[PDB]
């Protein structure tokens, strides 16, 4: 994998490629690893593709339990309980998941948790075997309140570039858009992205 | 059996005439990518204790959680939660330090490297040592790491026994550590630029510091 | 698991439980016990309300716990079972592990434990 | 199947007032049975004196390796070899087995005929020279004799004072060890005479 | 531990069993008897892993007596045989199993003929006319389908026995100082003192 | 260790060695390694010193509990079994012990047991027990007759001592001598191989591989 | 072992501990780890010691015999690109790690050399165990433009970090100081900070005290 | 893999006098080649003229101490306040230390005090149980050095009356306190000479039926 | 480590980062990884210090007693001296080698040769620990013909990133250019490169 | 192989030595001589290592016999003993070892004195007056410190060695099936042929 999710003025958008593997297999060209959590909360997956979707799913029933006692729940709220279930079964994971909302009070939010389960709030986040690709060109190029074609754009670039190096990575790129508006799905051809 | 994955690097602190000062770098590595650069190392408890941790950032994060959960308990049916029976440096240390051999026992550690440092409600300067092992110490200086290897040497010279305590200033101490520190970027390829220092005074209490940087760097001589 | 206490103090400090199973004992068949100058004789009372008994096959009322020990009793049958399987399970266990067998006290001393513990159990009679 | 712990034995030298001591154990055994109890360690080629510990097959080896080399330097020098001298000459045989060494742990000792200057000196298996102005130690019970010799030392001792601490630091560093002891032997060497005594120790 | 062999002939059971017991590079005891008595007419030989080999045999003999007592009769040499078998077919899937081999000799009263039951730690169990465990039966086994005949006596047996030993003697490379006999008949267990 | 215990016409002698070692490390010359369970009852220890030590003196205890129970001192073969038994269920988790129950009751009489961690328990007349017990059965076998007097049964045990002292590396230290009758044991001294070994040396004349 | 070289004004200067062990035993408590390749080419050996020794021994002797061929005197260049070829030869078997210094015709020269075939060039460094403690004190006093007794100071300073905080180092300061123009001037313990303080106690023993069974007269004559 | 043990270095040593026991301590705590505290005691007063150390690992060192401090607490609460004699504080440490034979304190225990009759007592511990009363004991890393110097000093082995032939043995006596003190500096310095985890400081703890009394010495540092 | 070179108009520019590593401590925080093998041919070294210095000294070694022989060698030429030496020892040798040197006729050329010891011609060249981090930026980045400033800054950019993400880079950026002017030599410290 | 013992009384040196052969669980052999004569006052027996026994002992045979047959004259028990150790001190450096123990039992003509030296694999010389190899030395070292004298005879030196061979048949765990002894004295070596 390569994923990643970036905060703008907005709100937040998930990226993700649709490449799964077992060696060098190509085992699925069309995956989406960008999974639904809650209404507004998303996450993308890394690592395992049956640890990050049992995870996923445990997640899921926990926040659809807390919506039913408390109403919706915070993206804190959401990294949390997956922080608690990375950490607590380290042991036994590999997982890398990053975990992106919108609220109306904190608008966009993004936070990543790494394998031993540590949690980390950022502006952006990149995550996966082909996150190390694009670790320069992300740093240079994000900037804090961006416009959604912006962010588009610079989630496009980053992802294709990714693509581009990792083996692990390939298919399409996904997109998952996280505003007031509401959740808006993206995708894009290799045919458009690869020659960016 | 654990292995550590996002990972902090040394810590280090000496003790003054007055109190304690203690630093550490704001870097969470991850291996050889130096991944994560807001990490805070030194978390406060009280506002007379800051407890300083290395190694497993998962694990520190859980030992924060510990911390804060151990003020709230304190609270609990305390009138003097602010006063007389609020949390000791020496109560927060044992209690880590209880901590960290039971799940040393169990085969099981968090894998950390752990320096306490405060004031004691009498004036007395606290400062000791706690690991992954169980293992506690305490000496005038303190470091985890390479800190324990660059650092202590240097921050020795300053104390080098318990009689140069009160012989030494806030200023001279706080010198000493700054210069640590840059030597750590120098020569750990696991630390940053950026780092938070914390002050522990008897008189003037707490002063936390964070976003200094490492300057006046020689180079210009290859 | 049935925990109530059925074997309790009364007022005057009887425990009635215990002093009615004594009741059942007397309703049970005459068992007698005479020891000569080298022998032990039991001798036991059968009932002649029951004509056309097989008794080949009926329980005998004198068991044996083990080769050199017996066991007679009075009162309720299907109890005396619990107490003689107990007895010679204890029997095999004692020449197992200090290699000689039990001693009549030794035995008798042990039957008698198993019968006190059932009255001061919950649960139990 | 450690070489050098396989046999046993101990060696250990010092300085006095114009005189030099080395003194060793007896005992050779195959790790718990005991086989010998005549197996002396120390050797001299002129006036020259050394122990040697470890593996018993290399201790025999490297005596008869240093009497051959020895004798011939004799021939083409015409004088006996000189104690600092046979130490570079014992360095530089070990170290030429750098990558396949005689496990053994070897002890120089001596008076230097011309100087008059008591002389000692250590090596490990590959041939690191140790030169010491009191005392060298070797073999299985090294540290008892480190501990012995640093408390019992004391520099200058008269040659009747030095046998004696000698050859208490030799008796009470042997008795802690397993592998070593079985009978001791003990050289006093002056300019010109050496005293050798046999002490009484503890049988087992 | 090590030799036990079995022979079963005409009207009789003959075990014999190693008297050596040793642990290192010395022979403890050279006077040890392998066998315990299940019941009157019932003999249980056994070889195995230091320990577990007593600990087995004495905790069969406490059962088997036990049952004696309950039911006041004698079980049947197959039926003994059979118990042992599931023992070890229990224990064989513990945490940690008893290994231990044992041959049964039995003569059964109701069908007046003698049986022999050879069972491994696994509790494989097989009725043989001639028995053994371990490196043994790699001498005996040839010997006796040579030699042995159904319709033998006690004395044949013995003498036949005496074959078996003396090989053993011979080629095999440890001192095992000699065997305890027993036969196990029609009137019950008894030992043969000059052997 | 070296340990030893015979019958014989007049009792039981029970002879050990005094050493305790880790690895070549001499730890200590004065080791007390004969138990004294009651007034007739002797427990040897070879093996794990923590481990024979720790569970003897247990073993004590048990057997002080069946004699207030029992009404009657246990016998030598119901103590070593409890012995037996207990390190059966500690079969493969390291126990190290190798031990001899020596005791006189009336219905035994003079009775020797050998206990070991793998579980052995075994009757006999003669035992030798320990790292250096091949170097005691080679004095103690070539000597023994039953109709010794207690005079020459309590030298040819010590004797037998001092044999694997000196040969044996990890034996040594001083040999503790004990004698079983009919009335209990009795202690016959404690014997340091510094000493004694220089006096049978000159007294009985053997010792001549080492240099007089 | 610590040891270090710095460079100054005119020339280089290198200093070493004195401590020798064989594990945790001090085997040698004055052990001589200045080496001399040439006159005014030293090396300082941390490491396998036999190995140090035979190395600079070697090329010592082939720079001797390659001096006296060329009529030249040897240069520091020369002694470090034979001993690197002969470590990197052996693949590291040969656990040699130096600091080669001295003067030459071309200038003053101070480099380093592991034991698999890598040199290093500086104006100051530090190999051994307690390297990192004399690099700390380096890191932290040296300048550009030392003077001879500034240098002297440094290098003793960081040798003596060495002595206090590593356990593999331990009792005196040797330096040698090798100037453009003069003779390389050795000092042998420079400095001595751990004498043994008197003992309580003379352990003379009466004489007899030990017991002997024979004595002999030894033939060493012909 | 996790390794729960550690090796905390430093020495220990008990003498027993007529009237009066010692336990002494250096007071240096060390992992690998660092130094983590120059003081930090590990011989103890336990209560009852009980003094204890336990030597090797510190975490299960200090672990084993409070276990033992808390089981004399207990057995007067149990006891109606009876004085803890020092053959049953033994047993009771056997227990303790056998307690965890399938995971056992990785330590070297020493207990000291006054027997039953007034007379001094030193009792010593393996580390999973095994126990032995005697007049000497050093444990820890430099035991070996120490032990056998011991041995021919308070106890008098291998040494024989002069002039006797080596028939009559030196014999055994009482020492005083001041002959005692001086041996266990003189044992301390000699250790601290050899061997590099042993430095520092030297803490006595003496114990007489007046009571527990302590002394202090500076050891060297390097 | 962290090296590159780099083709352009004029010439050829070769980088590099000054750490040296053992494990986590820095043996040398001021090495010069940019090597001399002749005068406009060089190389930056990456993988075993001694390694790299051994190969290098015997190609230097090689080059001169050609150019004795047979004049100056083409940058072709030392590139195969290099892989022949790579090649042939592959199974001894830990060293990831960028030979970079300027002709007239062929102006300025980039060889890389990885662990196995083939060879790649390429416009411009990443090797080293640090390499990974910065293989999306430099691809995006680098364009054929560019001048001397912007060439510099390419390399100054690029392995500001390398070191800022790679624990086993930092110190100074070395710099050398290869022109028909001549051999310049460049430096550049942490205050300045760190804040781009 | 296994048992090599070695005597050396006031004038002779004696050596017995296990006759069995054993490979598995198969005693192959009962009758086997485990020794090779030197010279006519120089015998020497072995054990260790199979094929390596034989192939040592004889190679050293002929190189004894060589010199023999050069110089018309007998190497003294000192001198053979040191050519061995020194051929067993090469070997145990080589690609592949000789696995081979010694004894070497000697009458030196010119002393007029018996020799005894024990060699192992190593290289490891030591001069005796009482010697063994392997597991046996265990159990006869200790025997021999308490009954052996330095002035016995020859007579005596057979009664000292029955005693050993009668303690090892006791303890010893293997069938050694017996020892060939040979006497080594002023008159060369001869074979006890009822032992
Ligand atoms: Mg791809
Ligand atoms: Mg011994
Ligand atoms: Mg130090």
């Amino acid at each position: 994998t390569s994923i990643m999710a970036v905060t703008f003025k907005d709100g937040v958008i998930l990226g993700a490629d649709s490449r799964t593997t077992t060696g060098a297999y190509i085992a699925n060209r069309v995956t989406d690893k960008l999974t639904r959590v809650h209404d507004k909360i998303w996450c993308c997956r890394s690592g395992s593709a049956a640890d990050t979707q049992a995870i996923a799913d445990i997640v899921q029933y926990h926040l659809e339990l807390y919506t039913s006692q408390y109403g919706t729940p915070s993206t804190e709220t959401a990294a949390s309980v997956f922080k608690e279930l990375c950490y607590e079964n380290k042991d036994n994971l590999t997982a890398g998941i990053i975990v992106a909302g919108y609220d109306d009070k904190n608008k966009g939010e993004v936070y990543t948790i790494p394998l031993g389960g540590s949690v980390h709030k950022l502006p952006y986040a990149i995550a996966g075997s082909g996150s190390t690709f694009i670790y320069g060109y992300c740093d240079k190029n994000f900037r804090e309140n961006m416009s959604k074609e912006e962010t588009v754009d610079f989630i496009k670039h980053s992802l294709s570039q990714a693509i581009k190096w990792d083996g692990s990575s390939g298919g399409v790129i996904r997109m998952v858009v996280l505003t007031a508006a509401g959740v808006e799905r993206l995708i894009f051809y290799p045919d458009e992205y690869e020659q960016l | 059996t654990q292995q550590p994955i996002v990972t902090g690097t040394s810590v280090i602190s000496m003790k003054y005439d007055n109190g304690v000062i203690i630093a550490a770098d704001n870097l969470g590595s991850y291996g050889s990518l130096l991944r994560f650069n807001g990490v805070e190392r030194l978390i406060p408890v009280g506002d007379n204790t800051v407890v300083g941790i290395s190694g497993d950032i998962s694990d520190m994060q859980h030992i924060e959680r510990l911390l804060k959960d151990l003020v709230t308990e304190n609270a609990y049916d305390n009138p003097l939660a602010d006063a007389e029976e609020a949390l000791e440096p020496s109560y927060i240390f044992e209690y880590l330090a209880t901590v960290m051999y039971q799940r040393r026992s169990k085969m099981n550690p968090l894998w950390n490297a752990i320096i306490v440092a405060g004031v004691q409600s009498n004036g007395d300067q606290f400062l000791r040592y706690v690991n992954l092992l169980g293992v506690t110490y305490s000496s005038p200086t303190l470091a985890t790491g390479f800190g324990a290897h660059m650092a202590n040497p240097l921050l020795r010279k300053v104390v080098d026994r318990e009689s140069d305590i009160p012989k030494t200033t806030v200023q001279v101490a706080e010198e000493a550590i700054v210069n640590a520190m840059r030597v750590l970027y120098y020569r750990d390829a696991r630390s940053s630029r950026n780092f938070s220092l914390a002050i522990i005074d008897k008189n003037t209490g707490l002063t936390f510091k964070k976003n200094l940087q490492v300057e006046n760097m020689k180079w210009d001589f290859a | 698991g049935y925990d109530r206490a059925l074997s309790i103090f009364s007022p005057d400090g009887h425990i009635f439980q215990v002093e009615y199973a004594l009741e059942a004992v007397k309703r049970g068949t005459c068992a007698v016990g005479v020891k000569g100058k080298n022998c032990v004789v039991l001798g036991c009372e059968r009932r002649s309300t029951l004509k056309l008994q097989d008794t080949r096959i009926t329980p005998s009322k004198v068991s044996k716990i083990d080769s050199h020990v017996v066991l007679s009793f009075s009162g309720l049958n299907a109890d005396s079972r619990i107490l003689i399987e107990k007895a010679r399970v204890e029997a095999q266990s004692h020449r197992l592990t200090l290699e000689d067998p039990v001693t009549v006290e030794y035995l008798t001393r042990y039957v008698a434990g198993v019968q006190q513990r059932y009255t001061q159990s919950g649960g139990v009679r | 199947s450690d070489p050098s712990s396989i046999n046993g034995g101990i060696v250990v030298a010092m300085t006095g007032k114009d005189c030099v001591a080395i003194a060793c154990d007896l005992r050779l055994g195959s790790q718990s049975l005991g086989v010998s109890n005549k197996f002396e360690k120390i050797f001299h080629y002129g006036h020259v004196f050394l122990g040697i510990t470890g593996l018993a097959t290399d201790v025999t080896t490297l005596n008869e390796m240093f009497r051959y080399k020895t004798n011939l330097y004799k021939l083409k020098e015409e004088r006996a070899i000189e104690p600092e001298t046979f130490t570079q000459l014992v360095s530089s045989s070990l170290y030429e087995r750098r990558f396949g060494p005689y496990f053994v742990g070897p002890v120089v000792a001596g008076i230097n005929s011309k100087s008059g200057k008591p002389f000692i000196a250590g090596f490990d298996l590959i041939g690191c020279i140790d030169e010491a102005k009191d005392f060298i130690v070797s073999g299985t019970a090294s540290d008892q004799l480190f501990g012995m010799c640093e408390s019992l030392y004391e520099p200058n001792l008269e040659p009747e004072d030095l046998f004696e601490t000698i050859s208490q630091a030799l008796l009470n560093a042997a008795d802690r060890d397993a592998l070593s002891g079985w009978g001791a032997v003990v050289y006093i060497i002056k300019k010109d005479e050496v005293v050798k005594r046999y002490l009484k120790m503890r049988q087992d | 531990m090590d030799i036990i062999l079995g022979i079963r002939v005409q009207d009789s059971v003959i075990l014999a069993s190693s008297k050596a017991v040793t642990r290192g590079i010395s022979v403890l005891k050279d006077s040890d008897d392998k066998t315990r008595q299940l019941s009157p007419h019932t003999l249980m030989s056994f070889a195995g892993e230091a320990g577990d080999t007593v600990q087995f045999a004495e905790y069969i003999q406490a059962n088997i007596q036990l049952y004696s007592i309950r039911e006041d009769y004698e079980l049947s040499p197959q039926a003994v045989s059979s118990f042992v078998r599931q023992e070890l077919a229990k224990s064989i899937r513990s945490r940690r199993p008893y290994q231990v081999n044992v041959l049964i000799g039995g003569y059964d009263k109701k069908k007046n003929k003698p049986e022999l039951y050879q069972i491994d730690y696994l509790g494989t169990k097989v009725e043989l006319p001639y028995g053994a465990h371990g490196y043994s039966g790699f001498y005996t086994f040839s010997l006796l389908d040579h030699h042995y005949r159904p319709d033998m006596t006690t004395e044949e047996g013995l003498d036949l026995l005496k074959l078996c030993v003396q090989e053993l003697e011979k080629r095999m490379p440890m001192d095992f100082k000699g065997v305890i006999v027993k036969i196990v008949d029609k009137d019950g267990i008894r030992q043969v003192d000059d052997f | 260790t070296t340990t030893l215990a015979f019958r014989f016409q007049g009792g039981i002698i029970v002879a050990v060695d005094s050493r305790a070692t880790a690895g070549n490390w001499v730890a200590s010359q004065t080791v007390k390694k004969v138990i004294e369970i009651n007034p007739f009852l002797l427990g040897t220890m070879a093996g794990g010193a923590a481990d024979c030590q720790f569970w003897e003196t247990w073993l004590g205890s048990q057997c002080r509990l069946h004699e207030l129970r029992e009404k009657e001192r246990i016998s030598v073969a119901a103590a070593s079994k409890i012995l037996s038994n207990l390190v059966y269920q500690y079969k493969g988790a390291g126990l190290s012990m190798g031990t001899m129950i020596c005791g006189y009751t009336r219905k035994e009489g003079p009775t020797i047991y050998y206990v070991d961690s793998d579980g052995t328990r075994l009757k006999g007349d003669i035992f030798c027990v320990g790292s250096g017990q091949t170097f005691a059965y080679g004095v103690l076998d070539s000597n023994y007759k039953w109709d010794l007097s207690v005079e020459d049964a309590l030298y040819l045990g010590k004797r037998s001592i001092l044999a694997a002292a000196h040969r044996d590396a990890y034996s040594g230290g001083s040999v503790n001598l004990y004698h079983v009758t009919e009335d209990g044991w009795i202690y016959h001294g404690n014997h340091d191989v510094g000493e004694l070994f220089w006096k049978v040396k000159e007294e009985e004349g053997s010792f001549n591989n080492v240099i007089g | 072992t610590t040891i270090v070289g710095v460079k100054f004004n005119n020339g280089v200067v290198i200093a070493a501990d004195t401590r020798s062990t064989q594990g945790p035993i001090v085997a040698d408590k004055n052990c001589a780890k200045l080496h001399r390749i040439s006159p005014k080419i030293w090396c300082a050996g941390a490491g396998t010691a036999a190995d140090t020794e035979a190395v600079t021994q070697l090329i010592g002797s082939n720079i001797e015999l390659h001096s006296l061929y060329t009529s030249r005197e040897p240069r520091v260049v020369s002694a470090l690109q034979m001993l690197k070829q002969h470590l990197f030869k052996y693949q590291g078997h040969i656990g040699a790690y130096l600091i080669v210094a001295g003067v030459d015709p071309t200038g003053s020269h101070l480099f380093s050399i592991h034991a698999h075939g890598s040199t290093d060039v500086g104006y100051y460094l530090s190999l051994g165990s307690g390297s990192l403690a004399a690099m700390a004190v380096l890191e932290s006093h040296w300048k550009q433009d030392l003077t001879k007794e500034e240098a002297i100071k440094l290098a003793s300073d960081a040798i003596q970090a060495g002595i206090w905080n590593d356990l593999g180092s331990g009792s005196n300061v040797d330096v040698c100081v090798m100037e453009i123009g003069k003779d390389a001037e050795y000092l042998r313990n420079y400095l001595t900070p751990n004498v043994r303080e008197e003992k309580q106690k003379s352990y003379k023993f009466p004489r007899g005290t030990t017991a002997v069974l024979k004595e002999s007269i030894v033939n060493i004559c012909d | 893999q996790f390794n729960p043990y550690g090796d905390n270095g430093g020495t220990i040593l008990g003498i027993a006098g007529e009237d009066f026991a010692v336990l002494a301590g250096d007071t240096r705590n060390i992992t690998d080649y660092s130094i983590n505290s120059r003081y930090e005691p590990k011989v103890f007063d336990c209560g009852d003229n009980i003094v204890m150390s336990a030597n090797g690992f510190a975490a299960d060192g200090d672990a084993l101490v409070k276990r033992f401090k808390n089981s004399v607490k207990w057995y007067h609460f149990d006891h109606n306040d009876k004085k803890l004699s020092i053959n049953s504080a033994a047993r009771n440490i056997q227990h303790l230390l056998y307690g965890k034979r399938f995971f056992p304190y990785y330590v070297h225990t020493i207990i000291a005090g006054l027997d039953e009759d007034g007379k001094g007592a030193v009792y010593s511990f393996d580390p999973v149980g095994s126990y032995e009363r005697e007049q000497c004991r050093a444990g820890g890393a430099a035991a070996s050095l120490i032990m056998p110097f011991l041995d021919n000093q308070v106890n008098f082995k291998n040494q024989y009356e002069p002039g006797t032939n080596g028939k009559v043995k030196k014999p055994l006596k009482y020492l005083s306190v001041e002959e005692v003190i001086k041996l266990v500096r003189d044992s301390f310095t000699s250790a601290t000479e050899r061997h590099i985890q042993v430095g520092d400081g030297l803490e006595i703890l003496i114990v007489t039926k007046d009571g527990v009394r302590k002394e202090f010495y500076e050891l060297k540092r390097d």
